[PDB]
């Protein structure tokens, strides 16, 4: 639901106001994923990792 | 002590691996295996 | 008399409010009655509609 | 993903009709008419039932499943 009006000082040339109770029912929850992958080998040699 | 159980991704079956061996599946042919869950206790935050 | 407009109190432009007590007064004057506008005009707009 | 709980402006629960929503859209009712029958009148507690994805049943179909 959107209001189009002035507020009382933070909705200046682009910012937009929050709801914070609306924020704390869950409105716009987001998640990030994050990869971390490690390969191990062995040589040429009969050394070798652990 | 207790062998690492491990979980298939095909027939999810917990098997274990012993010692550096070939990392396969003993009931099918994947050749992908997962982790199980811990069994410590976690505190979350329901704010 | 007058209503304020972009002339009087805009930014680029000559015979402004500020600029004028500024020339007149000291500088000092000229940033303490620059926020005393942005606390007065924003509320009562709020409150307006 | 799963049907909020409450609603996100008021507060209101909407989460216990999601079911009900559901086994309603079936004996030939019409939107608007299992909405207001439901018990939603203001809009702002209606389009968290009408405008919303059911994903979590597709991913069960990619969940570990026992044999
Ligand atoms: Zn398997
Ligand atoms: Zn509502």
């Amino acid at each position: 639901t959107v209001a189009v009006m002035s507020y009382s000082g933070y909705d200046i040339e682009d910012a937009l106001v929050l709801n914070k109770a609306s924020l704390d029912r869950g409105f716009g929850r987001c998640l990030v994923y994050k990869n971390a992958k490690c390969t191990l080998k062995r040589y040429t040699n009969q050394t070798f990792d652990k | 002590q207790q062998p690492m159980i491990y979980i298939c991704g095909e027939c999810h079956t917990e098997n274990e691996i012993k010692s550096r061996d070939p990392i396969r599946c003993r009931e099918c042919g994947y050749r992908i295996m997962y982790k199980k869950r811990t069994k410590r206790l976690v505190v979350f935050d329901a704010r | 008399s007058g209503s304020m407009d972009k002339g009087t109190l805009g930014s680029g432009s000559k015979n402004n409010i500020f600029y004028i007590l500024l020339r007149d007064w000291g500088q000092n004057e000229a940033a303490d009655a620059m926020s005393r506008l942005a606390r007065l005009a924003p509320v009562y707009l709020s409150n307006r509609g | 993903m799963i049907i909020p709980v409450r609603c996100f402006t008021c507060g209101k629960i909407v989460g216990n009709k999601w079911e009900a929503y559901l086994g309603l859209l079936q004996a030939e009712y019409t939107e608007g008419d299992a909405l207001d029958a439901l018990g939603l009148k203001r809009y702002c507690c209606r389009r968290m039932l009408l405008a919303h994805v059911d994903l979590i049943e597709k991913l069960l179909n990619y969940a570990p499943l026992e044999k």
